[PDB]
């Protein structure tokens, strides 16, 4: 009953960079998949709740990254030749042994950041570079671990809309909730 | 490289 389980992967990464650059004030298709001849897709249903948790989880992870240490690309240099290596070091960092939730969302907004500063540094070709590294790592290492136990339905069950704040408030039961009456 | 080592730290404060 397949249909877009592997193609949807490249759809989540491409949609994350489309809204990322759109935030500042730059286009994405301008230097990404510019080659015409597309597939159009049926409509995209997994990105509904999935992309949703990726937008609130990407803005909360970024706010906590600078609010807890500093910027990401600000520390990187970015350039067509040693850029994939930079994202390669941050990738191994997160992977402590296998694939635990949380590092996947931080990796989504992380690559999107390198794409923003990339265009600002006259690195259009660099943007497309991170686009293939994001859809590849997602369809390579995160592929055999997501389909294993619903990696998108689960990623949304723990990082749903405002799930980060819901883990400290929605807790209630084992948290402490004083209303047993 | 400093990134990555801290990207996981925030994970705790925001883990599920």
């Amino acid at each position: 009953m397949s249909m877009a389980m592997s193609q949807s992967n490249r759809e989540l990464v491409v949609d994350f960079l489309s809204y990322k650059l759109s935030q500042k004030g730059y286009s994405w298709s301008q230097f990404s998949d510019v080659e015409e001849n597309r597939t159009e897709a049926p409509e995209g249903t997994e990105s509904e709740a999935v992309k949703q948790a990726l937008r609130e989880a990407g803005d909360e992870f970024e706010l906590r990254y600078r609010r807890a240490f500093s910027d990401l690309t600000s520390q990187l240099h970015i350039t067509p030749g040693t850029a994939y290596q930079s994202f390669e070091q941050v990738v191994n960092e997160l992977f402590r042994d296998g694939v635990n939730w949380g590092r996947i969302v931080a990796f989504f907004s992380f690559g999107g950041a390198l794409c923003v500063e990339s265009v600002d540094k006259e690195m259009q070709v660099l943007v497309s570079r991170i686009a293939a590294w994001m859809a590849t790592y997602l369809n390579d290492h995160l592929e055999p671990w997501i389909q294993e136990n619903g990696g998108w339905d689960t990623f949304v069950e723990l990082y749903g809309n405002n799930a980060a704040a819901e883990s400290r408030k929605g807790q209630e039961r084992l948290e402490h909730h004083h209303h047993h009456h | 490289g400093q990134v990555g080592r801290q990207l996981a730290i925030i994970g705790d404060d925001i883990n599920r």
